[PDB]
DNA sequence: GAAGGGGGGCTATAAAAGGGGGTGGGGGCGGCAATTTTGACAGCGAGGGCCAG
RNA sequence: ACACCCAGCC
DNA sequence: CTGGCCCTCGCTGTCAAAATTGCGGCTGGGTGTGCGCCCCCACCCCCTTTTATAGCCCCCCTTC
């Protein structure tokens, strides 16, 4: 409960030498100012990847809960904010990869991961496991691929995960391999560099995921899909 | 005889020179000649009661410019010279002013259009993208500057705690070098842990309050 | 009310000021008039 | 019109009661004179 | 000199040692238009002192 | 609330 | 003691400028919105070692 002092209007407002005798001496707490700095940084972070305002509100809620619960005083507020943004994105059913939140933060993957682990421990809550499906609409749309390719990639990644073709591979890597090996089946083609730089995976990760997913090529595609390229014409790395 | 003296032999001789204003195309053509020696000729005819002046362009340079004379008494126009030897001399005084105009009227507007088009080559206006840009904010495990800073920090390492005598030796060199000091610069020079520096400085040094910037430490034992 | 009701119908503007401006001129002091005159 | 002593009413909700109303609103001019001073109104 | 390949580091946990360094939390230093009021100025009065009376 | 427009009747 | 004259000075009227308050009456819509620097003091994290585990990824090597 505080109010500001406006700009000077006349001679009485000013002092002998070019300065106003009343100034904006705010009475904010260190705590309120530090958490307002953090909300302002969260909004800047979220607008970088065009997150909707509801995710920002959820992130603010999680940040306030962590900052009142007071168990992570030693970690930078910007790392706690990044981890909160990751948790909020994951809770809404639209998760972002750790490297995606890293790209819009000064905080590394190491540090945001540790803060995420510690926030989950502190709040005594849990989050759903990411499926190679949620990371599909974005990783595709950004690569500019048709809608039939959306369905092909979603179905094929889901089927590959379902029958346990790929042991222990991260969902990002399986999703990216699905995008690669569903893109060549259509007219629109995408090289390794684009998919790697747009999904965060290295060339060696996508190459060995491709070589693992290749042998079960025809049984994994959807039945009703236009084979612009023959199944046997996919190039093996 | 002096460096700043202006030589006035030209004025004493009353040498009269001609000031001519020419468009850009003629000057550009003359420059393109690479100083071959000749670029054109000038024809001056005098009738019983009138004077005609014109410039004939060289046929080789291309692969009739009438001249108009103006008043001279409005201003005193002269010219001086400055050389690499810092010697100032006056070549002379302008006796007549000349204006060069193109004979062509309608077709010369095409050359004006070409000149305007050339002048509008480097001006920039915003473009339009068919597809939204997605190459930015690309996911990455860590930023380049961050990993560079950690590599530097782990190559250099932490500043190692030393014995009292050797840090005191740096302190001695310090207040031999300069009377007053700032805590940060002392830390940088000594390359010692900040708590250990404060512990070894409080025993001998004292903090003096100043009304100008901030309170600071004093290296003098007394 | 009886003196203010005609005021709503009168218009604005030798020149002699009349109408609402003269009513303002009259009900105030107005130490400086608008169009002084003397009917001598 | 400025940062969040500035002009107000520069932007208005488009009038969608009639097509003539929309056209008239899209072709409007405003004078910043305060709302006194009969000369600019003429 | 681009592409694929191999070797090796990075990532998470686990206890513990001691201390440096990073991070927060203090934390003090830093528009018309008539009215109203007040002042600034130009001026003027009566009286003092001087000289005379 | 608060603010700003627009509009109706004189 | 009495009277004529010019002086510093006290007081006044007069002009001027800064400062001041109000500016019709009802009504109906809609639409938007809510420090700051630099320093000093406590507290926590990482520095390091160990080892298992595996996917991921950088770097160097090699191929043609």
């Amino acid at each position: 409960l505080s109010t500001m002092i406006g700009k000077g209007t006349g001679a009485a407002s000013f002092d002998e030498f070019g300065n106003s005798k009343y100034q904006n001496r705010r009475t904010m707490s260190s705590s309120d100012r530090a958490m307002m700095n953090a909300f302002k940084e969260i909004t800047t972070m979220a607008d970088r990847i065009n997150l909707p305002r509801n995710i920002v509100d959820r992130t603010n809620n999680l940040f306030k809960q962590v900052y009142e619960q007071k168990s992570l005083k030693g970690r930078a507020n910007d790392a706690i904010a990044s981890a909160c943004l990751y948790i909020a994105c994951r809770q809404e059913g639209v998760p972002r990869t750790f490297k995606e939140i890293c790209a819009v933060s000064r905080i590394s993957k190491k540090e945001i991961g540790r803060c995420f682990k510690l926030i989950l421990k502190a709040l005594e809550t849990s989050v759903d496991l990411i499926t190679t499906g949620d990371f599909m609409s974005r990783f595709c749309s950004n690569l500019c691929l048709p809608k039939q390719v959306q369905m092909a990639a979603t179905h094929i990644a889901r089927k590959a995960v379902e029958l346990d073709l790929v042991p222990g591979r991260s969902p990002i890597s399986v999703a990216a391999a699905a995008i690669y090996m569903a893109s060549q089946a259509s007219a629109e083609k995408r090289t390794q560099k684009e998919i790697g730089d747009i999904a965060g995976v290295a060339d060696v990760t996508i190459r060995q995921s491709y070589r693992l997913i290749y042998p079960r090529a025809p049984d994994l595609f959807p039945t009703d899909f236009k084979f612009d390229t023959p199944v046997d014409k996919l190039p093996q790395l | 005889a002096e460096r700043g003296e202006l030589d006035l032999t030209g004025a004493k001789q009353n040498t009269g020179v001609w000031l001519v204003k020419v468009p850009k195309y003629l000057s550009q053509q003359w420059a393109k000649a690479s100083g071959r020696g000749e670029v054109g000729k000038l024809r001056i005819a005098k009738t019983q009661g009138r004077t005609e002046v014109s410039f004939t362009l060289n046929e080789d340079l291309a692969n009739e410019h009438p001249f108009v004379l103006q008043s001279v008494g409005g201003q005193t126009l002269t010219v001086f010279t400055e050389s690499s030897s810092d010697k100032l001399s006056l070549e002379g005084i302008v006796v007549q002013r000349a204006e060069c105009r193109p004979a062509a009227s309608e077709n010369y507007m095409r050359l004006k259009r070409l000149q305007i088009e050339e002048s509008s080559k480097p001006v920039r206006l915003s473009q339009q993208l068919d597809k939204v840009v997605t190459t930015n904010y690309k996911p990455v495990a860590n930023h380049q500057y961050n990993i560079e800073y950690e590599r530097k920090k782990k190559e250099d390492g932490k500043r190692a705690r030393a014995d009292k005598q050797h840090v005191l030796d740096m302190l001695f060199s310090a207040f031999e070098k300069h009377q007053y000091y700032n805590l940060k610069d002392l830390v940088d020079i000594t390359k010692q842990p900040v708590v250990y520096l404060k512990e070894i400085l409080k025993e001998i040094g004292v903090q003096n309050v100043k009304g100008i910037h901030k309170n600071t430490w004093e290296l003098k034992p007394e | 009310q009886s003196l203010g009701e005609p005021a709503t119908q009168m218009t604005l503007n030798k020149n002699v000021t009349l109408g609402v401006p003269r009513l303002k001129e009259l009900i105030n002091i107005s130490k400086k008039p608008k169009t002084p005159s003397l009917t001598v | 019109w400025g940062d969040q002593q500035a002009r107000a009413g520069v932007s208005q909700v488009l009038n969608r009661l009639t097509f003539a109303s929309t056209l008239s609103h899209l072709r409007r001019l405003n004078s910043p004179i305060g709302r006194k001073l009969a000369k600019p109104r003429q």
